[PDB]
């Protein structure tokens, strides 16, 4: 007889903890330079979320096409599994997701406000 | 105003403890002092409080107001138990004639409210 | 000043109407607009389950005790022992005794385990009947699903299960499944592979659902249910072993507030099983739970495994066969349903 | 302000990290348990334990009290969100989870069996 303790809150707790580490800049590994502005993140989480960063990593300088306004919510979404959107930045976040190939997000959310 | 010196008569009360750390000055505080000295079914009401609340309806309602102002949970609970006991077994029309409550409703609103809750009329 | 007190002081009216039972509450609902708001808001606080036991006896007993019930039921649950209920006239009488919108579930079983009404601390007994009046709790969405044995059809379409809230439901926590005149295995194994607590058994017949064979049960949907289950198998045969397994169950740390302990026993065990003793599982349950009223039956077969489902974790045994873990016989199943707070 | 709530992003990211550590890519922490090597991340191990949070922050060999048979299930839980107990390593896993004080694990999973 072999049992298996399954936890439904471990993944969310780990994500919240990682967001705490990123906010406090403790055990942050990857620095991203977008429009001359520096962003701290974890290499593992970035490679896990987006396949673009997964290929790039395996000091990232994002291309001039993307914008800080379209990338800042994406880091919070990656580290918290929740995305905050507005009327001005909906298209920015949409094309940022398309360029970065971020997984687990739904394009229906973008198209609802489009 | 004509308040007894001992603090044990106000320990049960909650409102006084706010500014410690008055409605009227009629016999209501005397009744409150007497009460202080001595499922949520109301059939287990104590005999002392039941026989102590034999005052008229107006005095009972004044005591209810005084207890609510004083935040005395026990006295408010006892008075509400008495009111519910004297309410039980009476149809809404009987209750309204007993308490002289004016009707501010309309006949189809009454129809739909007594239709929506029609399980209780069964025996 | 008489009318002023009940027409301007809403708190006084609320505290007065709190002592009014649900039936008189709905009587006085139509007194006034303020009284209507007061009765609705008092109904909003009616979240506790209430049971009307009967130490037929129960059908009239609830008729006497329906005037002292402080809640308005939505999903009534009741059970009755075999020879007292058995005879659909009594089932219809109990059907007409409940509100039209109140879905009613009724079971007939060889045995009945029930504690005296009023307080859950009372020591339960084994055998009459009982009742369980689930109100319209916020969040919890019990639905008494029923699946009858089709003569020609044998498969169960997915729309049938999704409509009754079994599948396509990420919130379902406890499924109580009973089988009468036992198709039970196929229905259970249809949703046995979920992260839910499956507890139940084999019963005689179904009384009320607003002969034949099938699966009758309830789906305790909602995100605040935290349950647990143990299997007092053949290794438990005396008081010490039963108390040890009850300690094992208590280790799951299921809250005792708004909680029913469903004992899903076997008809073939009990006084004839335990050597020179009776009421061993009920006594142990009351010892380790001075609350949590003990209900269930003495079923022909048992459905359940040692699982712990809460809002934070699931502790399920890993099995080679998905449905071999659940179905049992000559065992005991002490499910612990908790309906949030 | 449509605030989308992904219901699998946490689990999917945790499983991606588990695959990452299984392939031994991007890991930066080596754990020596009874002479056995385990590859993991600083952040993931710190975020799922209290002892690991203390030792890793400010910079790993676990003491003799930790057994490999008791640490394989714990790292499997810390990277996959599910912990596997057998009737042989259950006591060792309980001891290791009492020592490390691993989060999101309830002790009810040990005695209730």
């Amino acid at each position: 007889s072999v049992f298996a303790y399954e936890s439904s809150v471990h993944s969310t707790n780990v994500l919240l903890s990682l967001n705490d580490q990123r906010k406090k800049d403790v055990l942050c590994d990857v620095t991203i330079f977008v429009e001359g502005q520096r962003f701290r993140a974890h290499r593992s989480v970035l490679a896990a979320c987006s396949s673009y960063f997964h290929s790039r990593i395996v000091n990232i300088t994002l291309p001039e096409e993307v914008t800080v306004k379209g990338f800042e919510p994406l880091i919070q979404f990656a580290y918290t599994a929740k995305l905050i959107l507005s009327k001005e930045n909906v298209d920015e976040v949409c094309k940022c997701v398309e360029f970065l190939s971020v997984h687990n997000i739904e394009e229906s959310c973008f198209q609802f406000l489009k | 105003e004509i308040f007894e010196v001992d603090v044990e008569i106000a320990k049960q009360s909650v409102t006084i403890k706010t500014m410690l750390e008055p409605n009227v000055n009629a016999a209501i505080l005397k009744k409150v002092i007497q009460w202080c000295t001595h499922e949520k079914r109301t059939d287990d009401i104590p005999v002392w409080d039941q026989e102590f609340l034999k005052v008229d309806q107006g005095t009972l309602f004044e005591l209810i107001l005084a207890a609510n102002y004083l935040d005395i949970k026990g006295l408010l609970d006892v008075t509400c138990k008495t009111v519910a006991n004297m309410i039980k077994g009476k149809t809404p029309e009987e209750i309204r004639k007993t308490f002289n409550i004016k009707n501010d409703f309309t006949e189809e609103e009454e129809a739909q409210v007594r239709k929506e809750n029609q399980w209780c009329e069964e025996k | 000043r008489s009318t002023f007190v009940l027409s301007n002081l809403a708190e006084v009216v609320e505290r007065v109407l709190t002592f009014l039972p649900a039936k008189a509450l709905l009587r006085v609902a139509c007194v006034c607009r303020l009284w209507r708001e007061c009765v609705r808001r008092v109904l909003r606080t009616h979240r506790s389950v209430t049971w009307i036991s009967a130490g037929h006896c129960l059908v009239r007993v609830v008729a006497e005790e329906l005037e002292n019930v402080r809640i308005l039921p939505h999903t009534v649950l009741y059970m009755a022992d075999s020879e007292t209920f058995i005879s659909m006239e009594t089932a219809l009488a109990l059907e007409k005794l409940f509100p039209k919108q109140c879905q009613v579930l009724g079971i007939v079983t060889p045995g009945i385990v029930v504690t005296p009404m009023g307080s859950g601390s009372n020591r339960p007994q084994e055998i009459s009947g009982f009742a369980l009046l689930f109100p319209q709790i916020e969040g919890i969405k019990i639905q008494p699903f029923h699946f009858i044995k089709d003569p020609k059809n044998l498969t169960l379409e997915r729309h049938q299960l999704t409509e009754v809230g079994l599948l396509d439901n990420p919130e379902l926590r406890v499924v109580l499944v009973f089988g009468y005149n036992c198709y039970l295995q196929q229905v259970v194994s249809t949703f046995s592979d979920m992260n839910i607590i499956l507890a139940g058994g084999q019963v005689d017949n179904l009384s009320s659902l607003t002969d034949a064979s099938g699966v009758v049960g309830l789906s305790f949907s909602g995100h605040r249910i935290q349950s647990a289950t143990v299997l007092l198998n053949e290794d438990v045969s005396d008081e010490k072993t039963a108390e040890a397994a009850m300690q094992r169950l208590k280790a799951a740390n299921i809250p005792e507030h708004n909680t029913i302990g469903f004992m899903f026993a076997c008809v073939g065990r009990g006084f004839q099983y335990y050597r020179a003793k009776g009421n061993v599982e009920a006594d142990a349950f009351r010892k380790f739970f001075p609350s949590v009223p003990l209900f269930g039956f003495f079923g022909n077969g048992e459905i359940g495994c040692d699982r712990i489902v809460t809002g934070n974790f699931i502790l399920r045994k890993c099995n080679e066969v998905k449905d071999d873990d659940l179905f049992h016989s000559y065992t005991t199943i002490m499910a612990l349903i908790h309906l949030g707070s």
